[PDB]
This record gives C-alpha cells, structure tokens and sequence, in this order.
C-alpha cells in the first residue's frame, strides 16, 4: 500500500536519473522491442525523447546535476513508451506462439 | 444489371495478383482486345 | 436452390445462395469509391483498398494474414468509382473464421499511424503497376475529362497525396461511407441464418445512408497526355444514361451493334461495324470499340480506338463516322438481333463464374433493391428495339462530348474538331 | 550616337550602338524556340539552351567556359516562346574574345553524344528550378489550353523526353531555324563595321528563311492541375490580337487599367481596378492582375489570379466581373490616361538598362526587321482611345476561353461556369 | 514594342543564375507580385 509507494519513491529518487531531467522510459535498454517501439512513437514524443536524452549526455559529460526543481518528480513521471512497448512485445509474443505450432 | 461490366472486355481493366490480400481495380468497357493480334 | 433475400431492419441487405460447391465465396459490396471522395481527401480509397490486411481491432495484421493463408483461403478488395467489395473464399468448412476477418476488416479497423505510413509506398506501387498498361491512364483521365465533381475522381491516389493520407481520414471515410444502409453482405456456398447472424454480430453498428454522395455533374471537357507512345489511346464519349434504366439498355445494345469484345481470336472482327467501318479506310493495325459505362448518377459512352500515332485521328474520324451512321437511321434489323444476341450471351457467360456471380448479385443489390434473375434480364434485353438505339446513337452524337487521348498526338484531332 | 540599323543581304539583321559605356553587350537573337518544335522533337529548344557551352568546331567546351571567365565575361540564353536571345557581357576591351565564342555557339555547334547525354539530366534539374514557382506551371497549361500548336508547345522538356533528345535533333533544329533571315546581331559598345565583319566571318554559311512553323490555331481549352497546394493559382484568358497591331496597344492599355503590377511596396494597389473589385468581398490574402502576352501571330488576354483555395470561385468571378463592367462602358477618361502613364513609364523603364535596351531592339529585329524610336513607341500608346480598351474588354468578355488552374481546387470553377 | 516583356511580372519568371552559361526563360505577365503581402 502505502508503504510500497514510500519505497518506490524512495528508490526513484535513489535511482537519479530524475536528477539528469530525464523520464523512467528514456532509460530503458534499447533491445529489438524498444527500438521497434521508438519507432512508432508519435514525432512530438520522440523529439522530446531525444532532447531529454541528449541534455542528460550533456550533463553527464559536464558531470553535473539539473537544478533541484527541474528534476523530474515521481507522481508527473509518464511512462510515454510503455503502451507502445507493451503492444510491441505482445505482437512478437504472438509471432513466437505461432511459431511453436 | 447494374455492375460496371455492361461490357466483358474493358471491366477489370487493371488488377494486382495476390494472395490472403490483392487489390483490384474495374474501369468501364474499353478496348485492347484485339490490340494484340494485329501488331 | 434458389437466392434468398432478405432487408435487415438497420438498412443491411443479406443475399445467400447455397450451390452446396466445396468452395464458399463471401463478399461485402459497400456503396465506397473513389466518387464519395472529396478534393481534400483524394485517393483515401485507394488505400482502404489497399489495407484490408491492416490491423483491426478484433484481429492483428499478423494473425488475419497467418488465419487466411493457414486455411489456403483468399481476402481481396475490388473498388470500382461507385462500390468497393471485400471477397473472402475459402474451403466450406473454414468459412466462419474468415467471415469474422472479413467482417473485422470492414467495421473495426484500427489504421494504425506505422501501418499507414508503412503502406504508403505500396499506392505508388499499385498506381505504377496499373498505369504500366495505357488503358487505365486513358480511361481516369476520360473520366477526369467527362465528369466535374464526383466520378471525375480516379481509382488510384494522386501523385502528391501519395504520403499525405492519413490514418484520420481513412478512420473518417470508414466511418461516413462503412454503414449499414450502404452495405450488402451477399454469399455463395452459405445459409442464410449464418450469414444473418454474423451480420447481427458485426454490421450492428454504423447505420444509416451515411454521407451522400454530390450528384455527378459532366464537364465535357478533354484532356491530351503526349506520353510520346508509338500507340495512341483515344476515348471519345458523351453522357449517355444511368444503369437500370431502359436507356442504358439501348446503349448496351448500340455498343454489341457497333462491336465490343473480339469474340473469335485473331479475328477481321466482322460482325464489329466500328472495326469494318475503320479497316476499309485504315490499313495499319488499330483496332477499335465501343466505350459504355454504367453509373448510378449519369454514364458515358462512346469510342475507344487505338491506332498509330500518323494514322490516328484518320481512324477516330471513321469510328464516329460510323455511329453517325447508326444515327441517321441506317441500322439493320439483323445487326439489332445479332447485338442483342451477343449481349445476353455475354451476359449469361458474366455470372457463369463464381466470382461474376457474386460481383452481380452485389451490384444489384447496392443499386437497385433486390435481386432480379437472369430472365427477366434477357427480357428487359429482348425488349429494346432498333428505334431505341437509333435513338441512343443520336443522343451520343448530338451530345457535348468529351475525350482523353494518350501517344504521340501528333495527329490526334481535338474535341471540336470531331 | 544613335543606333545603327543594317540588314545584311541574305537577311541578317545587325544593329549597333555606341554608348561609350565601360562594358560591352552583344546579342545573337534567333528566331527559334518552342513555338518552331513539333510533336516529335519537343524539348529539343530546352536542351540547346541548356547546351550553349558544349564543344564547337571552333572550340572546346573548356576552351569556352575558361575563356569567356577568364575575362570576367558572361554568356546567356533567354529562350522566349517564339525567340532565342544569346547574349555576351564583358569589358569593352575583351568583347573581340567573347564574340567569337558566341558565334562558335551559333553558327557552328557541334553536339556530340557523350557532352549531349552528360547534359541530359540539366533538363530535368531546370525545369524542377522553374516549376519551383507555381506561375511556371500554370502558364505552360495556359499556353498547352489556349493553343492546339505552335504556342501550345512550353518553354521546358516534357519529361518522357528528359533523356530522348538525340544530337541528330539538335543539329537539325539547329540547321533549320539558326539561319540568317531568322537572326538579328544587336551590339551595345561595339562599333558597326567590327559587327558588320564578324558577321560576315560567321553568319554566313546557313542560308536565310530556314523551315517555317505553322500559325497557332486558338484552341480555348481548359487544364486544371490538382496539387493540393493551400493557394490557388488560376488564368483565364481569351484570344487577344497579334504583337504589333494597333489592338495589342489597346490590350496593353487594358491590362494597366486593369491593373499588370504594383507600384508601391506592400501598396493596397488602389489604382488597379481588379485589385479593388477583388476585394470588395473577399477579405482573404489574394493577388489578382491582368495577364497579356503578345505574340507574332496571336495572343492571349486575361486575368491571373492567386487566391485562397475556398475562396478561389469569388476572387476569379469578382475579376471576372471587373473586366465586363469595363467592357459595358464604365471606364473613366482619366483611368485610361492613368494607364497610358503606366505603360509609357514601364516601357521606359524596361529599356533603361542595358538588358533591357538589348532585349527590345533584338525583338524589335526580329519582328518588324527595323528599330522604333521610343518616342514613336509613345505616340502609338497615347494614341489609343477609351473605345479601343472598351473593344479589347468587349473581345474579352465575348471570346472564346481557356483556364488553366493549379491548387487544391474543389471551388475553382470551369471554363463554362464563367 | 515587340517583346514578351509586357509588364515587369511575369517575363523572366524562371531565370537561373550563372556565370559562362545562364539559360533563361521568359513566359508573360503572371501577377504573384504584392502578393506577398499576407501569408
């Protein structure tokens, strides 16, 4: 309940990519499903994605943290990619049991 | 009677091959049918 | 036995007709087309035609494709300017599954924005595929030429709308033009109870007359292509008649007097008057016809020629030369009877196949109301007389008339000069 | 001085002036173009455009273009519709060089099949440059509509003939329209009998009166592009007399009561009538000038329109509208005089510069084979009464008419509907 | 006068830059001047 929100957003601002501007989804491992995701994102998205992105690069390469009030918050954190990603693993889930039989 | 094929020749005057998904395309009575014989 | 008709309430009209064949064949014939599209969304049927495999709502791209090809079965999508029919055949004992594909593919579509993107090259493929034969280049642009405002629109998208449709206009014209009024579900190798109720299940929603059609208006105009061909395409119509009404019989009729199909192969084409007509004054191989088109709102017919590019207008000359001659009252009975003859045997011969059958059961019950048999048919035929053609031979003649031509055009006459 | 007129005996024209300026400019103007092609060889004027630094019996293709930018010089070809001007700038020191690169261009070309197929693809690169602008594409519609030949024939290669224009064309076109009678050498800082010599050293060898085209035969047709663009660009014109005669002066007239341009930047173009009529109703960015093109055997009148595309209909009916009002009689003394300010101020400022002057004496040799004092020019535009405008719009009004549109069309309207 | 140039718009519609060789082309009066005076 509760107490797992407390955690959760505990380790959210442990984990601090919030720190560098950027979103939960913009961290995630680009295998084959998340390229193919990215790739259906809508073009407002994706150039917001990349903006973030690239501002976090930069100030990993500068090794400094976004002002205190531009990090991300936890409750206003959407996860843009996720749908996406879910109907893209779906289909290959699809493809795979097709192809057991 | 009411489709376009008033005519046979002309009707289905251009139509892709296909299978599980193949488009087709019905103009009106035209001709080129004896186009070939002569030359 | 015999066709069974039926008028659902919601408008929806059912046709069945059990062959007891191993082969069933579905069709859904909607009152779509490229006519019911406007100058901002030019070429959205075509690729509504081109995405009946597309994703749905009920269905995947993936598993429609895998289902209809798992069971050796077919969906084809055939679009005419005045209807667009979704055919689905397969073995008898696997139709079910497919009538839910089918019946996915018209009324839970998705249009995905990827999927739609992606199947934007294939319009310029198809269009590519279809104009590598002059016909069809020459008869949208004749169409381009007679009509204004809604059969003037062609079946293939406009060059520069080739990677503008988008999936908001496809889901728009689906839901203006996708209802149940506009709609016919007809069936080979069927019952009737099946048919209606997957129908129920399916073609529920979307009802009514949906969004009319403009009423097609003719131009008269013409239009010249100079793709520098050895072969020049001419079509030279005029307004001719709606489809159903006894004139569009009397045309039928005057175009097997002046001669549409070749019959014998390799023929002189003797019983053609248009091609005799034209032979005696043409030496160079040209062949000719007569162009009739059938529609809802209005019709064109005319002359189709082909002919080389120095000798062209020579022959369009003799072609109308010759209609002028029907029109002026030289037209023998013989020639009447053996026209009628030639018509109702192509007739006959049109729903001898499976698929001839279903396309006019289709056709006739989007147009008309229900479904009238092969005999009165051939009545309606027998009916005609030779004043009757005579007539419709002087309408096309005295008619504004408009023509569309494609070759060399050296020598190719203008409108007005004909 | 004044202006030096001569016309050599196998016809060519040379005309020279010594202005005394630093730089010198030298025009070879040919009576070759579009207009002289038939269905067979178009493009071909295109391509010898294109192809006035391709190697010569002279010399080279590095030889010239090194030569002529060597001293700084600039070689041009402006291909009108029924002329070809070439033209070479430089310093009055340098223009020896120069001239006898320019006759090695003309007189002896010498197109060989690798320069001819590397050229090739420049066509279609330039007529993309040129179609860049929409009033390009529109007024090669107006001219394919208005005309059945001659001048129906456009400034740019179709593109089936991009790469189909041979050298055996070239030098044919070349021999049969770059002869003597057809041209005229003008030179501005150049003395007379150098001019006078370097044409005997080249202009000589091609016989006069080369093979003559046919004369233009009006076709009032109609060609509507549908490219979707948000502005509308639409010409309604009718045939308007020939280049020369005194109802040409009385169309110019017409055009600057109408309204041919602005004066004033970002001006509201108060003085033009269309402008002022548009506006009236429509209260949507618009442009709306009257569009006159002079040729040696016809001509066009008519109003040029720019609007919104649902707003098409009104901007072309209310110019349309303005244009019969000054044809029933509502047309001030004082506007005419107006408009004969215009035209003389115009004129005279076309001639002012040196491409100008340049320009209008070569057509002046190519057309009436003799010079015209611009006071004389003046005479005959002031010359011109109210009655004669009102019998131009009178001619416009009740002639024959050919639109060509290019937009998103849907409210645009056709050539009867006007 | 006896040239295209009828009005200062139109003629030279589509004239490319250059240096040793500069085709142009000269159509008639085809207005778009002042027109871009509103988007």
């Amino acid at each position: 309940s509760k107490w797992l929100e407390g955690i959760r957003k505990w380790y959210y601002n442990a984990a601090g990519f919030n720190k560098l501007g950027l979103m939960r989804d913009d961290t995630i491992y680009e295998d084959d499903d998340v390229k193919e995701a990215i790739r259906r994102l809508p073009e407002n998205l994706y150039n917001d994605r990349v903006f973030r992105i690239k501002r976090a690069l930069d100030l990993t390469m500068r090794q400094q943290i976004l002002p205190k009030e531009q990090w991300t918050k936890y409750e206003e954190d959407k996860f843009y990619l996720e749908p996406y990603l879910k109907e893209v693993i779906r289909e290959r889930k699809e493809r795979e049991e097709w192809a057991k039989k | 009677r009411h489709v376009v094929c008033r005519f046979p020749l002309g009707p289905f005057c251009a139509g892709v091959v296909g299978h599980a998904a193949l488009p087709a395309t019905s103009e009106s009575p035209v001709l080129d049918a004896k186009r070939s014989f002569l030359c | 036995q015999d066709l069974e008709f039926t008028r659902l309430p919601n408008g929806l009209v059912i046709a069945s007709l059990e062959n007891y064949a191993p082969a069933s064949r579905i069709g859904l014939f909607i009152k779509a087309g490229s006519r019911y599209e406007d100058s901002n969304n030019l070429g959205t049927s075509h690729l509504l035609r081109l995405a009946s495999s597309l994703t749905t709502k009920g269905a995947s791209s993936f598993k429609i494709t895998r289902g209809i090809e798992a069971v050796g079965g077919k969906l084809s999508v055939t679009s005419t300017r005045e209807s667009m029919a979704y055919t689905v055949e397969c073995l008898r004992d696997d139709i079910e599954i497919l009538m839910e594909f089918l019946l996915n593919v018209t009324a839970a579509p998705e249009f995905r924005r990827w999927e739609v993107a992606a199947l934007q090259s294939q319009l310029r493929i198809d269009k590519a595929v279809a104009f590598q034969n002059p016909q069809a280049q020459v008869l949208e642009n004749l169409h381009a030429a007679a009509y204004r405002n809604a059969l003037a629109n062609s079946l293939y998208c406009p060059d520069y709308r080739i990677g503008k449709v988008t999936p908001d206009q496809l889901h728009y014209y689906v839901q203006n033009h996708f209802t149940s009024a506009r709609m016919a579900l007809i069936g080979l190798g069927v019952s009737h109870p099946v048919l209606k109720q997957v129908a129920e299940r399916f073609l529920n929603m979307r009802g009514g007359l949906g969004l009319s059609g403009a009423k097609a208006k003719y131009r008269g105009g013409e239009i010249r292509d100079q793709n520098g061909d050895s072969l020049v395409h001419a079509a030279l119509v005029a307004e001719s008649a709606a489809t159903g009404s006894a004139e569009a019989n009397a045309f039928s009729v005057l175009q097997h007097v002046l001669g549409a199909g070749p019959h014998v192969k390799r023929g002189s084409n003797a019983t053609s008057s248009l091609y005799q007509a034209v032979a005696k004054g043409v030496h160079q191989p040209f062949d000719v016809s007569a162009f009739n088109a059938s529609y809802s709102d209005s019709g064109l017919f005319g002359i189709y020629t082909i002919s080389q590019a120095a000798s062209a207008g020579d022959v369009i000359k003799s072609a109308y030369d010759q209609v002028k001659t029907i029109a002026q009252g030289n037209l023998s009975n013989t020639d009447v009877q053996a026209a009628k003859n030639k018509l109702k045997a192509g007739y006959l011969m049109s729903v001898e196949s499976s698929e001839g059958f279903l396309d006019e059961v289709g056709s006739q019950a989007l147009v008309a109301g229900s479904y009238v048999q092969p005999s009165t048919v051939l009545q309606q035929i027998d009916s005609v007389a030779d004043a009757d053609v005579i007539n419709a031979a002087k309408k096309f003649v005295s008619g504004r008339k408009s023509m569309a031509a494609s070759g060399n055009l050296g020598h190719t006459p203008f409108v007005d000069e004909l």
